[PDB]
């Protein structure tokens, strides 16, 4: 929900501020989008052991966790291995059974997403949809109606 | 002539080759939705499909997922192209498929889409090519930031042998702020928390709690029925309760006014950054763009200073060749007389160089080829089959 | 050494102007093949 | 949610519409205009590529027998057969290094044998130069296959 | 490298069972050396400004990059990054009926970043022309903006 | 706590980058043992308490 | 080296100073090393000589 400035300095500054002391850094840069979506790079110089790097680097984020709102310590924070470029794109669709392009998403991230992101070493996977989840579209009329809120 | 045939001939880095897939990116303007950049990722498949069956098998497009961030304002068709064998000519093959294919979304289109090449490499190394960036250093803001690149992107398109400059990162959109009166608010009785996970849970939805569908633990989100939050005036419609067990409107205490902002605040090394993306000219080539960049940010107003993102550490054509054939003479020469000695034998094998370089050259500058890789390693092959030939030549009459 | 120089590599161009080397062990392998082995075909059987 | 005055039951579904969808609807994609999601799969920093790859086939091979009807994979950008095409035509070219030289060494010399020679001393070499970069660290690479044809 | 990484892949297990006063702190697990190198003091000549406007600056421009450059350790401020400072007065406290619980809350509300959501997004209805994000409650600035809280 | 000892309560932003705010007390009101009873808590019933 | 590289960023910053602001150097280790070479080479060199 946070526009660009909420998360520039509750989440993305905060981090900052609090990714030093670590061996070896050419750079940082960083992203921080009106969608609420924060995403820094560290980068270190050539072959650099990306093992311990990404270590040091998440163990450092750890000391500025209770300093950012509880709503994104309840969401997916993480420090993963990156390499700006896809390779494999394995697509999904059906055929016989029609069904809808969030049906086949969320069968896709309940069966064989999680397999798949631990398996021989993968860096991170973006699902092109969404997991299923309990989805509540609250009326505000039918909640004035009896004295309410959310 | 093996200077002119070599000082001229310009330099890359590594071939631009067809990969058998490529791929396309999409982007609206100002705060567009959903619906608007689904009709454009519509328009650019039925290029690859109905215009484009010989050489696209498939199309994966995704709406509101550019490469370079995100949002409703942006897309990517993930292409893959039929089989090598299929395709014969070099009209049918990436470089010419590409050249087309921007330049009729260009034509029948109002947005902004295009249609690259896919490098191999990483996104480093264009060459002729550069990625500048601009620091606020002091305790400016992001208004005198934007305002300060404003200017380094205009005296570069007022005095370009030229350049080609672009942010395309910030864009600039409004954003609707709802200031909420404090004292009015606690006067009629509501609480400032109940407030804000009112337009926060209903606006922006919020993860309450985990539940289990089908044995997996997912996840259980509020939010609210799509109609009741799409325009400035359905905030009334939402009613906090008081205290005092009565109902109260947004409209009470809240009020709506439209206000500039950005959907990408970037930063380089803690502190606020603005990327530039200017690509160095046809004519110059790198080193010269880059120290004709610095000079203009140097220009610029106080608390305005700059650090090269980030492309490269050193170069390979570039100051690197140099270094590495130097040693490669020095060398040469000492082994050639740890199994010869003299002070005559070294120089005849030491001259042949020029001789192999020149024809490699000549066959380089005259087809379409360039100073890259595979060629500066054809370079030191021949050397070898140069002093190779000679060292025969030498040994024997020797 | 017209070679391994090349290849003391810089930056992102690492494994580039290196694996040479790879080139290298062949010139020194073909040193080999031909200091031993082909002497002996050569002796062994010709005309 | 409560209970108004008169025995009267609001119940959750009374003020707000339930249904199972998506807890993210800013990205759907579409394979050829067919409702489709998909795993877009990024390398992870140093992994070993195409036998990455090959394990991203690993356990979606186990995962296909238990789709519900009409779910299909399908594989759009894809970089494994770039790799088979580099092999496939470096060995090729390799080959044909040798059955040109062949000739030219009949060409000068008419003596059989002669054209055989420098036809193995070769083959061997070849083999001699991978057992040293499997030794100092590299792999079969774009380069240092083109630097066994060169 | 990895002695630094055991030992704060441990604390870690112990921060819930600390005070919630130390978690929101500055905790930490760094590489020491008892013994300083370089100490780059810092002064003012010609527009002179105190010893507190000289620490903020240090704080607040080359402190952060200092520590991260090539492996440093741990870098000590030699004074104070500057904070939103309130001296509470009892005498003042007492004459309107008041605690510092009554502060504490007043700053915990007015002084905060909300996350309000977006017009035209995330799913909309089919047709929607706009989609531009929703501002809230901004982060306090200056000293006069805490002098005018409620 | 929050009187004579500080209290960390929330963060601010002073020319860009992100500080901390801290209350704390007036020094005259916390130097010596006396002045622990200048400082009045509120009960309950709307009465203070020193 | 560290040291080389603390003057590194140190040296992008100073130009963006208010005035007045000026950098000095205390407690230092980094010339007690210039020393130790040049008072080493030099006795390396003295060491022909002789
Ligand atoms: O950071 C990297 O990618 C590498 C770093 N190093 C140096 C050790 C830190 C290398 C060292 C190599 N050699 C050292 C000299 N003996 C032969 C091996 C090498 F071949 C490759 C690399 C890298 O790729
Ligand atoms: O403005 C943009 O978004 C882009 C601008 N340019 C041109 C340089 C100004 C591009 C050029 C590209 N290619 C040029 C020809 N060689 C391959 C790369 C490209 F793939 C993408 C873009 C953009 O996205």
């Amino acid at each position: 929900g946070a526009d660009a400035k909420t998360v520039q300095d509750t989440v993305t500054q905060v981090i900052e501020q609090n990714m030093n002391g670590i061996d070896n850094l050419m750079y940082m840069s960083s992203n921080s989008d009106s969608t609420g979506t924060v995403q820094i790079t560290l980068t270190f110089e050539s072959g650099t052991d990306a093992d311990i790097a990404q270590v040091q680097v998440q163990a450092k984020l750890q000391l500025a966790m209770p300093l950012l709102p509880q709503e994104v310590q309840q969401q997916g924070v993480s420090v993963e291995k990156s390499s700006s470029s896809f390779l494999m794109v394995v697509g999904v669709i059906n055929t016989d059974g029609t069904m809808t392009q969030e049906d086949i998403s969320d069968y896709v991230a309940a069966n064989m997403k999680d397999a798949i992101s631990r398996t021989s070493g993968v860096g991170d996977v973006q699902l092109f949809g969404s997991q299923y989840a309990m989805r509540i579209w609250m009326n505000p009329n039918e909640l004035n109606k009896f004295q309410l809120t959310p | 002539g093996m200077a002119y045939l070599f000082v001229r001939l310009p330099s890359s880095f590594l071939p631009d080759e067809d990969q058998g897939v490529f791929m396309t990116m999409v982007q609206l303007p100002a705060g567009a939705t959903q619906e608007r950049t689904q009709k454009v990722l519509n328009e650019v498949t039925h290029y690859y499909l109905t215009k484009e069956k010989n050489n696209v098998e498939s199309v994966f497009a995704v709406n509101g997922f550019g490469f370079a961030g995100r949002g409703q304002n942006t897309g990517i068709a993930f292409v893959s192209l039929k089989d090598w064998a299929d395709r014969p000519g070099e009209e049918n093959k990436v470089e010419a498929i590409t050249m087309r294919a921007t330049r009729a979304f260009s034509q029948i289109k109002d947005a902004m889409v295009f249609a690259f090449n896919l490098p191999a490499i990483v996104e480093l190394g264009t060459a002729t090519g550069f990625d500048f960036e601009l620091i606020d250093q002091a305790g400016l803001g992001h208004e005198k930031l934007t305002q300060a690149r404003n200017q380094l992107l205009a005296e570069a398109a007022k005095h370009p042998m030229l350049t080609s400059v672009r942010p395309n990162g910030l864009e600039d959109t409004p954003q609707f702020k709802i200031d909420i009166d404090q004292e009015k608010a606690q006067a009629l009785g509501v609480s400032i928390n109940d407030i804000n996970t009112t337009l926060g849970a209903a606006w922006g939805g919020s993860y309450v709690n985990d539940f289990i569908d089908r044995g997996r633990v997912k996840k259980v989100y509020v939010m609210s029925e799509a109609k009741y939050r799409m325009l400035p005036d359905d905030i009334g419609d939402w009613y906090v309760r008081a205290a005092d067990g009565q109902m109260v409107p947004f409209s009470a205490f809240s009020s709506s006014r439209w206000e500039y902002g950005s959907p990408r605040l970037e930063r380089y090394n803690g502190l606020p950054s603005m990327e530039i993306l200017g690509q160095a000219a046809p004519g110059k080539s790198t080193g010269e763009a880059m120290e004709l960049m610095e000079q203009l940010a140097s220009k610029l107003p106080t608390g305005v200073g700059y650090d090269w993102t980030g492309s490269y550490q050193e170069r390979l054509s570039g100051n690197q060749a140099p270094s590495l054939y130097a040693i490669s003479l020095i060398v040469v020469f000492l082994c050639l007389a740890a199994l010869y000695e003299s002070w005559s034998i070294p120089f005849s094998v030491m001259l042949v160089v020029p001789l192999g370089v020149i024809g490699a050259l000549l066959a380089a500058t005259f087809r379409g080829l360039t100073n890259d890789v595979y060629f500066q390693v054809g370079l030191l092959t021949t050397i070898g089959l140069s002093a190779k030939n000679a060292i025969l030549i030498v040994e024997f009459a020797k | 050494a017209v070679f391994v120089p090349m290849a003391f590599f810089g930056g992102s161009t690492g494994a580039i102007y290196r694996q040479s080397i790879t080139i290298v062990s062949a010139m020194a392998l073909s040193v080999l093949v031909a200091l031993i082995l082909t002497p002996a075909l050569c002796a062994t059987m010709l005309k | 949610l409560k209970v108004n005055q008169d025995g009267s039951r609001v119940l959750l579904r009374d003020v707000a519409k339930i249904e199972l969808g998506g807890e993210n609807y800013d990205i759907i994609a579409e394979f050829n205009g067919q409702p489709a999601s998909g795993l877009g799969i990024k390398l992870a920093t140093g992994a070993n590529a195409l036998d990455t790859a090959a394990a991203i086939r690993a356990e979606l091979a186990k995962m296909e027998p238990f789709f519900p009807s009409g779910l299909k994979i399908v594989y759009p950008y894809d970089t494994t057969p770039f790799v088979k095409i580099s092999i496939h035509e470096v060995v090729k070219t390799l080959v044909e290094a040798i059955i040109l030289v062949f000739l030219v060494m009949y060409l000068f010399l008419q003596n059989f044998r002669a054209t055989l020679i420098p036809t193995i001393a070769v083959p061997v070499v070849l083999l001699g130069t991978f057992a040293v970069l499997a030794a100092f660290g590299f792999s079969i690479n774009t380069l240092t296959m083109f630097g066994m044809v060169l | 490298d990895i002695a630094q990484v055991q030992v704060q892949a441990k604390l870690q297990l112990a921060m819930p069972l600390l005070p919630q006063e130390v978690q929101q702190q500055g905790v930490s697990v760094e590489k020491s050396s008892s013994s300083f190198l370089m100490v780059v003091g810092v002064i003012n000549t010609d527009g002179t400004m105190t010893q507190e406007d000289i620490s903020d600056y240090v704080a607040a421009n080359m402190k952060d990059a200092i520590s991260r450059t090539s492996g440093v350790g741990d870098v000590q401020l030699f004074g104070s990054q500057y904070a939103m400072r309130i001296w509470m007065n009892p005498n003042e406290l007492n004459k309107f009926q008041l605690t510092p619980v009554d502060v504490i809350t007043a700053i915990k509300a007015q002084n905060a970043q909300v996350a309000a959501g977006q017009l035209g997004g995330t799913p909309p209805v089919k047709g929607q022309q706009l989609n531009a994000s929703i501002i809230a409650q901004t982060r306090l600035t200056s000293t006069e903006e805490f002098g005018k809280i409620l």
